[PDB]
RNA sequence: UCUGAGAGUUUGAUCCUGGCUCAGGAUUAACGCUGGCGGCAUGCCUAAUACAUGCAAGUCGAUCGAAAGUAGUAAUACUUUAGAGGCGAACGGGUGAGUAACACGUAUCCAAUCUACCUUAUAAUGGGGGAUAACUAGUUGAAAGACUAGCUAAUACCGCAUAAGAACUUUGGUUCGAAUCAAAGUUGAAAGGACCUGCAAGGGUUCGUUAUUUGAUGAGGGUGCGCCAUAUCAGCUAGUUGGUGGGGUAACGGCCUACCAAGGCAAUGACGUGUAGCUAUGCUGAGAAGUAGAAUAGCCACAAUGGGACUGAGACACGGCCCAUACUCCUACGGGAGGCAGCAGUAGGGAAUUUUUCACAAUGAGCGAAAGCUUGAUGGAGCAAUGCCGCGUGAACGAUGAAGGUCUUUAAGAUUGUAAAGUUCUUUUAUUUGGGAAGAAUGACUUUAGCAGGUAAUGGCUAGAGUUUGACUGUACCAUUUUGAAUAAGUGACGACUAACUAUGUGCCAGCAGUCGCGGUAAUACAUAGGUCGCAAGCGUUAUCCGGAUUU
């Protein structure tokens, strides 16, 4: 969450091991509010592919977002 | 913490010029010994040079000071140390659950404890009698016990016999106790005991039968048990002893030093004995201002009521404000409520100052002292409160710093300053009251005493940073006249807006307590009511200023006498400004008078000084007819000047002591003599 | 201030002694190679290189160099 | 002035009627030049395109009853999308809430509609507004609310609403529909917005 | 083309040359006057100066011996690790002193460069030996600290086994300063803790390490292009300039050196000089261009100044270490100490630049199977109309408008003014009622269906089902929830430029004023009463860039 009080707007980010939210990313994940179950972020089962193949996982607040992509269930026997 | 019954606050309740602050300072040293740190051989001993003691006063001053001792905690506060005042005094008595009375023997002669005792004597709190001159040229047991007396009156019962009474005290004969010496000067650990020995069995066997037939009185089984000859058991001396410090029928007068540093033990000792829990003290009274003005209790219970009792300034961790905690627990971390501002305010840390550390902290108990670091908004009487207890607004128990020395203005940046300076000295002290002649665009300071006035200043420039001139006193200095003449005043004009004239006569009427009041003479038209109306106008604005120096021209009466006719114009106000400048040059002329107060006196002073302050007055020219007779004073209905007021209370206490005082009445302003109009008519 | 950074700090000395201890084996092992050039030296400066880059304190490329540089005097003998 | 407290002297000075016969009328005195000690031909030049552009501004913001800081705002949302400063901008201002909502016929004078919408009656978009900032659109339903369905004096102001060939009201439910723009020849005859168009010249 | 204002300034008058001013958005604002709310966002440009105070990354036994005690006779079920050891510690945030350059914008040389966890997964967790803290004892000690003496565990220190692959020697092959492969030499990977089944082995099961290996991650040197001033600064530069060899940070590089050398930059003004943090982002105008790169996203720089080393993958390390320099507390004068250019906040200049701020609720990392913790990052909130935003200080009928200001000065009248007397009606902001949050309803934890190496064994991927989570907020929005016209007004000036002016004092005096310029024998520019317009809970003021001045 970010802008405005009682408004908030999520940017979600990568990272490696240090930085921050919406600072300095590999890629924007996209955009989520905590009040919206349902996102409008840059997922299309191929850059969370990218994301988990390359490295450097990012943040850990969409992983229920790539989940219900089914991320996970191709990811978990590619590295198998 | 500690229980609740060892919550015991105890403010040092004498003055300077007795030992007072190296008792103080002994104390604090003896009861804050730690040696992690190395303090013990830091301040080990305290004694005087004594060449100047308001360094004694101010560098050893303990707003708020709190320790433990073993069995409790000890909360000394040396807030006082002006010879007579009230603010801090009374704050030391307010806070603490028992006090100690430091009084002497060399210098039996001091005038300023009589007052102090009798503030403390107000809440019944228990008092032990500490006597610490008794290491001197001059000093003597029997002198205190009848300085005790004669000061005071109150049968201080000798429990402690002093071995070593003029200038060698270093032991002390106790009848709870045994027998004690001191083998180690300067600083106290060891109270060498010793038992009573045949050659001293009925030495103290005396003074045991002494207290014990007054101990009697109380329970009567006790009296009974003196009958059969049974002597009262010590445990029920301690018991009424507390009742009578307590319930005040009768104090142990113990004895020590502060020179060569003897007789802190069983000070102590006593106070332990006789001072009890913030529950079995009587506790004082508290009347909020805000319309609960009734009889209430300290005990400690749930209910929470924080007073902040002293201030002080840091610019760096905020504002570092003393108070105490009277009943239930200080919340912190959240918004406070204040109910003299009636609003939360948001807090960030507590803490408290002990005698050597700023521990941060954030929560004391009932019967100690706390502190806020910060908290820029704080007055002395304030009530922070968290379960809503009822108002504890204190404002009637301090009294006013009387006697005026005059301030006068100067640049911008000092005034400024001072401005702040004042207000923030008003919350260390409620009742410091200041005045503001008409002749200064600035402030008047108040004290009564050479120390007062000193430590004020003292308050001024140390915590504040800031230092005046602090000139002569002034007065308001009103103004009448006496008998004068007709003015007369004119406007002629052809070119400008348009040609206006007017063309009056005035005359300008004496009076010494009437007010502006109208004469009004014109009948026949030689003015018509068009230029009647205008030069009224002229009459009233000459009641608002003085011609010398912009003193007040009250009690005046102004009287219109002429004015002129004319057809074609000599408009309205043409006659006004021609009627204003005719009384303006009538108040030039009039060669006035001045109004000063000259102040009937109820001098109430000892029998001792009774002729002292007699001449004095006489030397002052005042109308003495008679004196009325009272217990132990005398009051002289006398007549002083206001500019022979000026030191008035200083120089007849140079003259008498400082016991000689004073009681001043405000009285009806009254014609300056020949001597004093003369030198401001200009 | 941060209690891990007292930690790490304890911990970092203590591999300071270690390293030190075990660069100077490494460098003296060099020395030895340098003095007597041989291909046994050059592959006991080759384990304990490998033995350092498998550590992780250090980057291979440092081990890899230093090693090269060697067997350069190698082949200059 | 956002607002007024004798709107009969704005109407009279402007040159044009707020209300027709209802503000430039006959209620003992009765003006349309400037009234006073000042009222005057006056001979320093006073009068320019700066002149009658800030008149024509009066008289358009003193109709509407709003702050010109909302026109301001209004002025920039516009711009926001392309088109006519001029038309656009006219249109927009017409659709003010409080000007519609008089407009309807619900409320005798643009103050009494401004305060009247305020107190939190009218429903616009499903949300009773607590402070009429709400620009209006083409079929933009305004409702009045429960309250205001018993007020004697928006009552009789209802029942006599007034149709427009670009809007629609239904008074006997004291509901209003916005029906289309006053494009070009629905708007006043005194007043051209152009004026205040060319007041600018940082386009 | 989206788009572009004018007037006033000279000679009697005319014009010309040229210049200045207001006329515009806009505030880290401030400021007078007063003041409605909230939303909303802003909030030291100057001070990079010390930083006091809390705080600015904590998590770890599923790594270990014991410490340490709750119940237990103890073992132990149990709490974490003081300590050894792991990662993050360089995160975050801050300001920009200084830094004008590959830092940047962009494609890259990287043939020279690593990157811990992670990542494409091939290889491994074989076997030990002995310490070392913990523990214990003594010593110096007021403490600060502090040395000595021993014991022991591990994922702890130190070798070897295997070790694909791989580092790396000799030959062939291939290739635009080396890419690629064959033959072949040397040579080395530790370390296991924990849970269910199984006698064990083994299988499942969770951590810690191992090599190899596709990348990310942060960054390295160079890099064409552009990257402040600097002639009232013309010469500057001895690794200067480059070469062989050797050594070198992660590496190529005179990176540095032994040896060999005299050249390199430059009137398109070299060198020097001081400054600005550079791009996106910040305004004005059509445009030319100007205006900051404060803070910020990336990068970059210090993190009190200057060094050294170690760790870490990356530091010679704001909140590690040692030291020199500035400082400092206590003290028995023996002694020890650290950094807000982290958040705030303090001191100052200024007009001022916010909490001496709350929870990690949601979001980041870090780590722990996991419970989770911290963040002064974040999210809130305060805070000052701080800036923007919207709101209301009534409306209707009612007179020739009754009062009165100005005029008239008679004398109504008329301005204010339908404002009023008179009659009512309306309530966000005045005002109360309850519902009362969305936001957790995330990661994580737990039952399970499928899958599933095993499912002899517990567990894992998707999901059904639940667990639980507020900085706000009884806030937001709702309903005349109730009485009521009630709850809010100020500013400029009215001669023009450039809307708003009639009278009164005033003789170039008073005082006004951005330009013209206002007042010296009756003042609508002054001062005022007043009316007036522009506005408005903001009003006017200066501030600051361009255009209105092509009037460079």
């Amino acid at each position: 969450r970010m802008g405005r009080v009682h408004y908030p707007t999520y940017r979600i980010v990568a990272v490696d091991s240090r930085v921050k939210r919406d600072g300095k990313y590999i890629a924007l994940i996209g955009h989520l509010n905590p009040a919206l179950k349902e996102n409008k972020c840059k997922i299309d089962e191929a850059v969370a592919l990218e994301w988990l193949n390359k490295g450097a996982k990012p943040t850990d607040t969409v992983r229920s977002l790539f989940s219900q992509t089914g991320l996970w269930k191709k990811f978990v026997e590619s590295k198998k | 913490t500690v229980d609740l019954i060892n919550f015991r606050n105890f403010g040092i309740m004498a003055h300077i010029d007795a030992g007072k602050t190296t008792t103080s300072e002994r104390i604090l040293f003896h009861s804050g010994r730690i040696h992690k740190i190395g303090e013990t051989h830091d301040g080990e001993s305290v004694m005087d040079w004594m060449e100047q003691e308001k360094e004694r006063g101010i560098t050893i001053t303990s707003a708020a000071t709190s320790v433990s001792w073993k069995n409790c905690s000890l909360n000394l506060i040396d807030t006082p140390g002006h010879v007579d005042f009230t603010v801090e005094v009374e704050r030391s008595l307010r806070v603490l659950d028992g006090a100690i009375a430091v009084l002497d023997a060399q210098m039996g002669v001091e005038p300023q404890t009589e007052t102090v005792w009798r503030q403390a004597s107000r809440y019944e709190v228990p008092r032990i009698i500490f006597v610490n001159k008794m290491d001197k040229t001059g000093a003597n047991f029997e002198r205190s016990v009848q300085s005790i007396q004669q000061r005071l009156g109150v049968k201080a019962v000798p429990i402690q016999l002093p071995i070593g009474a003029e200038n060698d005290f270093n032991g002390i004969i106790d009848l709870i106790e045994e027998k004690v010496y001191f083998f180690d000067g300067g600083k106290e650990e060891k109270a060498e005991e010793k038992p009573i020995p045949d050659q001293f069995k009925d030495q103290v066997k005396q003074m045991r039968a002494h207290l014990v037939e007054e101990v009697a009185n109380f329970d009567d089984q006790l009296m009974a048990d003196y009958l059969e000859g049974k002597e009262i058991s010590i445990a029920d001396i301690k018991r009424c002893i507390r009742k009578g410090v307590i319930g005040c029928q009768f104090f142990p007068v113990l004895c020590g030093s502060a020179f060569k540093n003897k007789g802190i033990k069983l000070l102590l000792d006593a106070v332990v004995d006789f001072l009890p829990s913030p529950v079995d003290v009587p506790q004082a009274k508290a009347y909020g201002e805000d319309g609960n003005e009734v009889l209430i209790s300290a005990s400690d219970d749930a209910p929470f009521v924080g007073l902040a009792f002293k201030v002080a300034t840091d610019p760096f961790v905020g504002r570092l404000t003393f108070v105490r905690v009277y009943s239930g627990v200080l919340k912190s971390g959240s918004y406070v409520k204040n109910v003299r501002k009636n609003k939360k305010e948001r807090v960030s840390r507590l803490v408290k100052m002990h005698a050597q550390n700023r521990n941060e902290i954030e929560e004391i108990r009932a019967g100690d002292i706390c502190a806020i670091i910060g908290l820029k908004d704080t007055t002395t009487g304030e009530t922070l409160v968290d379960d809503k207890i009822d108002v504890q607004l204190e404002a009637m128990q301090f009294a006013q710093p009387v006697i005026s020395l005059a301030v006068e203005p100067k640049t911008k940046a000092d005034q400024e300053k001072m401005s702040i300076a004042l207000s923030k000295l008003a919350e260390e002290d409620p009742t410091f009251k200041t005045f503001t002649d008409p002749e200064t665009g600035q402030t008047i300071i108040a004290g009564m005493g050479e120390l007062h006035l000193d430590i004020l200043v003292d308050r001024m420039r140390r915590e504040f940073k800031v230092e005046v001139n602090v000139g002569a006193p002034q007065v308001s200095f009103r103004e009448t006249f006496n008998k004068e003449s007709e003015v007369e005043g004119k406007y002629i004009k052809q070119s400008g807006g348009r040609g206006q004239y007017g063309h009056v006569k005035i005359r300008f009427e004496p009076n010494k307590d009437k007010g502006f009041e109208f004469v009004d003479k014109i009948v026949g038209g030689r003015i018509p009511r068009e230029y009647i109306k205008p030069v009224q106008a002229g009459l009233e604005n000459a009641m608002a200023s003085g011609p010398l120096a912009g003193y007040p021209m009250i009690d005046i009466k102004a009287t219109l006498f002429d004015g002129s006719f004319h057809e074609v114009d000599s408009s309205e106000m043409a006659f006004k400004i021609a009627a204003s400048l005719a009384l303006k040059e009538a108040g030039k002329v009039c060669s006035p008078v001045l109004l000063e107060p000259i102040m009937a006196i109820e001098v109430t002073v000892p029998e001792q000084y009774f002729g002292d302050t007699m001449g004095d007055i006489s030397s002052r020219r005042g109308l003495i007819e008679g004196t009325e007779q009272r217990d132990n004073v005398q009051v002289i209905k006398a007549k002083v000047p206001l500019k022979e007021m000026f030191g008035y209370a200083t120089d007849l206490r140079s003259f008498s002591q400082g016991r000689g005082n004073y009681v001043m009445q405000f009285s009806h302003y009254a014609e300056t003599p020949k001597s004093v109009v003369n030198e401001i008519i200009a | 201030n941060i209690k891990s950074n007292e930690k790490r700090l304890r911990q970092n000395i203590k591999r300071n002694l270690n390293n030190k201890g075990q660069k100077t084996k490494l460098k003296t092992n060099v020395k030895n190679f340098h003095k007597e050039i041989n291909l046994d030296n050059l592959g006991n400066v080759y384990s304990q290189a490998d033995r350092l880059a498998r550590k992780g304190i250090i980057s291979t490329n440092r081990a890899r160099r230093l090693k090269s540089r060697n067997v350069a005097v190698l082949n200059k003998t | 002035m956002k607002y007024t407290g004798s709107i009969f002297k704005r109407s009279r000075r402007l040159g044009f009627s707020l209300l027709e016969n209802n503000k430039e009328f006959s209620k003992g005195k009765k003006r349309k030049t400037i009234p006073g000690q000042h009222g005057n031909r006056f001979r320093s030049s006073t009068m320019s395109g700066y002149a009658q552009q800030l008149q024509e501004k009066q008289r358009m913001q003193y109709m509407y009853g709003i702050t010109d800081k909302q026109f301001r705002r209004l002025f920039r949302l516009v711009l926001k999308q392309r088109g006519n400063l001029a038309v656009n901008l006219f249109r927009v201002l017409e659709s003010r809430l409080d000007n519609i909502v008089y407009r309807m016929g619900f409320a005798p004078t643009r103050r009494s509609a401004r305060q009247l919408v305020n107190h939190g009656h009218v429903l616009l978009n499903d949300r009773t507004v607590d402070t009429p900032s709400i620009i209006l659109n083409p079929g933009d339903k305004v409702r009045l609310k429960a309250k205001t369905i018993k007020i004697p004096i928006v009552k009789a102001a209802s029942e006599s609403g007034v149709v427009s060939p670009f809007v629609e009201t239904n008074n006997k439910t004291f509901e209003g529909t916005y029906v289309r723009f006053p494009e070009r020849s629905e708007l006043p005859a005194g007043i051209n917005e152009s004026y205040v168009v060319e007041w600018y010249k940082r386009l």
